[PDB]
RNA sequence: CGCGACCUCAGAUCAGACGUGGCGACCCGCUGAAUUUAAGCAUAUUAGUCAGCGGAGGAAAAGAAACUAACCAGGAUUCCCUCAGUAACGGCGAGUGAACAGGGAAGAGCCCAGCGCCGAAUCCCCGCCGCGCGUCGCGGCGUGGGAAAUGUGGCGUACGGAAGACCCACUCCCCGGCGCCGCUCGUGGGGGGCCCAAGUCCUUCUGAUCGAGGCCCAGCCCGUGGACGGUGUGAGGCCGGUAGCGGCCCCCGGCGCGCCGGGCUCGGGUCUUCCCGGAGUCGGGUUGCUUGGGAAUGCAGCCCAAAGCGGGUGGUAAACUCCAUCUAAGGCUAAAUACCGGCACGAGACCGAUAGUCAACAAGUACCGUAAGGGAAAGUUGAAAAGAACUUUGAAGGGAGAGUUCAAGAGGGCGUGAAACCGUUAAGAGGUAAACGGGUGGGGUCCGCGCAGUCCGCCCGGAGGAUUCAACCCGGCGGCGUCCGGCCGUGCCGGUGGGCGGAUCUUGGGACCGCCCCCGGCCGGCGACCGGCCGCCGCCGGGCGCACUUCCACCGUGGCGG
RNA sequence: CCGGACCAAGGAGUCUAACGCGUGCGCGAGUCAGGGGCUCGUCCGAAAGCCGCCGUGGCGCAAUGAAGGUGAAGGGCCCCGCCCGGGGGCCCGAGGUGGGAUCCCGAGGCCUCUCCAGUCCGCCGAGGGCGCACCACCGGCCCGUCUCGCCCGCCGCGCC
RNA sequence: UGGAAUGCGAGUGCCUAGUGGGCCACUUUUGGGAAGCAGAACUGGCGCUGCGGGAUGAACCGAACGCCGGGUUAAAGCGC
RNA sequence: CCGCGGAGCCUACGCCGCGACGAGUAGGAGGGCCGCUGCGGUGAGCCUUGAAGCCUAGGGCGCGGGCCCGGGUGGAGCCGCCGCAGGUGCAGAUCUUGGUGGUAGUAGCAAAUAUUCAAACGAGAACUUUGAAGGCCGAAGUGGAGAAGGGUUCCAUGUGA
RNA sequence: CGACUCUUAGCGGUGGAUCACUCGGCUCGUGCGUCGAUGAAGAACGCAGCUAGCUGCGAGAAUUAAUGUGAAUUGCAGGACACAUUGAUCAUCGACACUUCGAACGCACUUGCGGCCCCGGGUUCCUCCCGGGGCUACGCCUGUCUGAGCGUCGCU
């Protein structure tokens, strides 16, 4: 808010003795204005009670390493078909949820080349979800610049331009990502891991240079290798169902 | 989407310049769809519309396929007249019912030397655009 | 006001701060600016380096700082000298000059020297007019091998095994550590005391 | 005792110019409080801050060491990070509080006075001519005036400079008027103007749609354009636009290359001889303010008042001595930095008419005060005025009809239309003021596909219908498991490896070591890792199976379980 | 006692800085780019990514003294002129005592149709054993300071 | 032979709000003729707490509280 | 094995069993499928065959904060779930702004002697105008003119909001 | 029985909350970064066919010219523009024009009073009257002219 908001007037309290509250007012008269209450919050026209200020903290600085743990935990989750259909990303009839396409697809030009491909690729039905979420926004964010909202579609991965920004620019839904500027706010829409991707396979290899085996560190960044397991099995199942934990049970006691 | 960062898609400022926009750009922004015969004849889809132009009406209660003449284009107002779009008042007279030049179709546009420049320069520019992606 | 354990904590916060408190919003924006500054820049001495002129090698004037090494204001009148180079015509190729640095000792100058031969060697020398060319380069090095450098003008960047000998095994590190401090503190008043004695 | 010259002054509506005032967010020079904190209060703090005064610019100020440091030294100013809440100051209380080094952004250096040499070489004005000419510069001439020896100009300024002698190389320049093209790489460099795609298709909804279905090709059409506005409601394709190193037209430019005219046309080393500096200023005493600066950091008033192998600084006063470092009392200078005023723009996890600027509106307006000054309230009919013609009562306001509209339960302060308060209708009640908690009872409005009350599975009968079932054969798909192969691999050897590192050795190149990947051989395991035989099992489709099997519906006031 | 006639809307522990403790996450004797720089005009994007040949620096890794300054190894086993306590050599690598979760050995028991002689796994287990963290206590080491006392070193023979 | 009885699971660290006007009663007790006055000790209570009884009542007597059905009591009662 | 078959379970932050207990100011802590506004995801969510809002002797849920559905009105937007962020919840503050009651058809419309008759205009007359009576200011006036100050209040015609 | 009073519901009203909307703010950021004696900022008074305020303008006054555009403006009226013998409207804006105060400038702040030089009309070189035009402020710089001085001197 304005600094000077609520405080540009001139507003003195009347004192006691006069059968009103001691709140200040506006001093003159021939106007509504005079012996009006002034400079507070319970006052109409007044300040506010702690007036917002530019200096709030609006910024907050992650550590770099847990920022790539969070590219890696994305990227390990869009993998799994039943976390990105429990994305709502429609992955049926996808041949291979680590979608891999040709770099032909860098040298796209048209748009027509670039629904065709989602076509062939079974990809189209996500499209047409974006298609079925298109409505308008409730509340004050149609006054904002933020009348109309839709639900996120597939993000493309490539590893060099040749025009493929262009030729999926107009699809709705669709967000274009280059491997080496990998962007958690793009691959994790809102704080949850899941989003269909394709991937063109320069991308793919180039993946490996980028992030790291576990037996060699990361080639393009400097200093960095994967995060490692606190739990080598996560099958619960089979840990349990395993002679050697079964042998060493004591036997259930069922009876109530 | 827009790239230009000088064209502005804020709601405010695209209303404003609209409801009070100078005359000779209200004559643009009160532009109509040519017809199909006329669209085939000069590489134009869509002209300003002037008075004395043969409009019919595709949208609203006056709907239909009866072609009237343009006898007023009230800029300010961002509606024309069309001679048999009216009603009767309750004292017995006629008057006009405005409708928006973006809901009529131009079967017959008047003729003259600055109407046919702005057709072929628009004719013209469209050509090129098309060999440009050819 | 305090409250059992804690730290006596005195903030400068009694002098009207609220009127001078500096945002930086535009730190991103002053960043671009600084960018397409360089950029610009670059364009308009297209085929010099881009990044100034080539600086000296300068050691650091502090016990904390006087085993790095880093970039000087410019070479001295003494190194230009030698190397042979004017001092009114090495701003024109491209040699920053400091008439005032002085030159204590001789390694440092004979290092600055030769980093002044080196950058000689490596120079392209454009006539002044290009279709009459007069103690200049040759056309092979310079309309072919010509090429902005990007970064710095050569950067300035910061023993095997042998058998210990008995002389050095016997040698009293700390004692003469101890003694030469004392003989540094002790040294005035020793003299005065045998000046007095010999009077 | 007249006429001259110079000096110091004066007048002029003398010929040409220049200053004033405003704005003031940022900037420079002064002046300068108290509220407050210290739980009192005077020093201190607030604070060199608010108020007061003066002066500018697109930036200002600062600035090329009378510097830092004490190191193996750095090297103009300005800004950012850090130094650092540190050294230091402080009724040593409350509190205050920098600098150097280091890393960055930017980076650029120079000019006099003095000492000298050169016949004042210099400058202003006025004419004339050749010019050039966007609103004014060049060359000459002047037997044209003036300034200037009480000192203009050229050379030259601490990094030394000048003058002679020797040797070397020999000049790579500037300005004005003109043409070339890239017409500045973020596409033209900038400003302005005009343009450039695809449904308003078929069927339906509506007062009106931009709504809902559909549109052979695998999918309506364009998409480098699915930003946003407008349009009777919600629009990628109705319109303006939006995207595009898209098109066309006009104008203004800079940087390069060529033509003419004008000016200048000289350097660099080595040796010899000379020259070399800013005074009522520095410094000292004292007083007052100021600073973190403490036996005085900085500033100023008064008194004293210099020197020249001198002077200043070296964070504790002084004497002696050594060392280091710079060269004050003259001057100019871009960039990086600042910007609550101004001219244009863009955006927002901000507010949404008691909010957000006081001000969404004829708002610094109405109005108030003598004045300095104070200072509001106030947005919304409807898609479209289609804003109610006409009849009738009344003097009219105001009604009753009629009419417009999808709607007047939208009728010009008219979207929706709460509560407080009131009018009327319906129901109920009423002498301990009302109102309340807990129990019931009566009456009333509404509710219950309320008004012959359940529904599932198996079995038992009656009679009806249709057939696959059970098994068997063919085809397809699954599930499971030493049989085989490809992988994923640890370890382990052979390297065409040819790779990355290493504070290992070198005799930059190499050797050595550790890993990384790959190749070949051996070696273990299937689960977010693949196939193929061979079985076993299951499911589906087809055939045969043609009725004591199977299945589907009905009836019994049937029996068992729920 | 004071405020409250009634209704609507507004109306009061917020933001910044600094500490302290607790808790979640990442890395770990290190950790952190936050200031700056490199990547296409930059819808989003004023975002995100990267620097490592930007780690300068901050905090931590060393304390103590006003300061000049100085600055953190313990044990076990053998040998010794000398018997006041110190020297020498190997092996490891912070000592000892009492508690101490957990872990290890374990006499004796429980048993698969029966008896006998075996191989095991498990279970109960008296007793012992190594002992985490932490606590109490006793030793030891660094810095300041005090008392006593005998030595050692040398470009400076010293008020070292 | 775990060296009396009875009962009970203990130990320990950090951070920490409110409070820092009290008042009443049995017994003891100081000043005052005395006071529903002023000042102490011990314990319980009110304050922070409603419930049955004392007609009414901060403190008395009984008893302390989640929402309920049955049964029974406390202190106190049982002419209306 | 003449049956080829056998309920439910276990959102493990879930489900189940057993035992004891339950006062509370100041104050502390936990949970909230309690509520408000905006943002990131998601609901192939809802909506002109009717969103928000408002009213309700209707049906209900929850200990409660509150919520869902029916009906009426309205006319264009709105909500659920996983997270994010607040200018996030009112009975008080002689609280601020606006609106409204009872008082109450009440107090009051009582300073300077005084009005009456008839007519005219007019829808309408105690109050206007004309005429006739009765009275007052009584020349230091309730008269005739100016200065300050006001600024069109002056004059004619019309209206009666 | 009413009346009166209370409660509830329906409907109607003193009222303008809630919801939805927004040509407005606030905040951040970018590029520019320009007033004035050639008369600025700010005031005053005027200007439209009917027009008070806001707005725009200055005696050529809700605008002239020019260029671009290309058929309107509009509340009513009137007449342009024949919509090329080149132009309604709007935008742009480089030409022209720009009343009185105001640093404010002949003196003075009252529509007060001058002076000098010209022009026109009455009379004729009264410049007497009327009208019009140009000058007429302070400080200060270079130059110019006219001067002063028992200032310093020279020739007399």
């Amino acid at each position: 808010v304005s600094e000077l908001a609520g405080h540009q007037t001139s507003a003195e309290s009347w004192g006691t003795g006069r059968a009103v509250a001691r709140i200040p007012r506006v001093r003159g008269g021939g106007t509504h204005r005079s012996g009006q209450g002034a400079f507070g919050n319970m006052c109409r026209g007044g300040r506010m009670f702690a007036p917002t200020k530019t200096w709030r903290r609006w910024h907050r600085r992650v550590n770099t390493t847990q920022k790539r743990y969070a590219i890696c935990s994305a990227l390990a989750a869009s993998a799994l078909p039943a976390l990105v259909m429990s994305k709502g990303h429609r992955i049926e009839e996808v041949p291979e949820l680590p979608l891999v396409v040709e770099d032909k697809v860098e040298g796209y030009k048209k748009t027509k080349e670039a629904v065709q491909l989602l076509k062939k690729l079974k990809a189209w039905n996500d499209i047409k979800k974006v298609y079925a979420s298109q409505r308008m926004r409730a509340g004050k964010g149609k006054m904002r610049n933020r009348r109309r909202i839709q639900r996120r579609g597939p993000c493309i991965i490539y590893n060099e331009d040749n025009g493929i920004i262009k030729a999926f620019r107009n699809i709705p839904g669709i967000t274009l990502l280059n491997v080496s500027k990998l962007n958690i706010l793009k691959l994790a829409p809102g704080g949850h891991v899941g989003r269909f991707c394709i991937w063109t396979e320069s991308a793919f290899r180039k993946l490996d240079e980028l992030y790291g085996t576990w037996r060699k560190a990361a080639s393009l960044k400097s200093n960095y290798n994967l995060p490692m397991h606190k739990m080598m099995n996560t099958d619960l199942s089979r840990i349990l169902k395993s002679p050697e934990i079964q042998r060493a049970l004591r036997a259930p006691r069922k009876k109530i | 989407m827009k790239f230009n960062p000088f064209v502005t898609s804020d709601r405010s400022k695209n209303r404003k310049r609209h409801f009070n926009a100078p005359s000779h750009i209200r004559r643009k922004i009160m532009s109509s769809p040519l017809s199909k015969e006329l669209r085939q004849k000069y590489n134009v889809r869509s002209m300003p519309i002037r008075k004395d132009d043969e409009v019919q009406v595709v949208r609203g209660h006056y709907k239909g396929q009866q072609i009237g003449k343009v006898v007023q284009v009230y800029r300010k107002k961002y509606v024309i007249y069309i001679e048999r779009v009216q009603r009767e008042k309750a004292n017995g007279t006629t008057v006009h019912v405005g409708i928006h030049p973006s809901k009529v179709v131009i079967t017959r546009l008047k003729l003259d030397k600055d109407r046919k420049k702005i057709l072929e320069r628009k004719a013209k520019s469209r050509q090129v655009g098309k060999e440009k992606g050819k | 006001a305090p409250s059992r354990n804690g730290m006596i904590l005195k903030p400068h916060f009694h002098k009207d701060w609220q009127q001078r408190v500096d945002t930086w919003f535009n730190q991103p924006a002053r960043k671009i600016r600084r960018r397409k500054a360089r950029q610009a820049k670059a364009r308009r001495i297209a085929p010099r380096p881009a990044s100034g002129p080539i600086r000296p090698i300068v050691r650091c004037p502090t016990v904390r700082y006087h085993t790095k090494v880093r970039a000087g204001r410019g070479f001295s009148l003494e190194e230009l000298r030698v190397a042979g180079i004017h001092k009114k015509v090495a701003r024109t190729i491209g040699i920053s000059v400091d008439p005032r640095r002085r030159n204590k000792s001789t390694e440092s100058l004979q290092a600055n020297v030769q980093r002044l031969k080196e950058y000689r060697s490596k120079l392209i020398l454009f006539p002044r007019k290009p279709s009459a060319p007069k103690k200049g380069d040759s056309s092979a090095e310079e309309l072919k091998l010509a090429t902005q450098l990007t970064g710095p003008v050569m950067p300035i960047r910061n023993e095997k095994a042998r058998v210990i000998t008995e002389e050095e095994k016997n040698f009293k590190a700390f004692a003469s550590l101890r003694m030469a401090r004392a003989n540094a503190r002790l040294f005035g008043i020793r003299a005065k005391r045998a000046k007095e004695a010999a009077e």
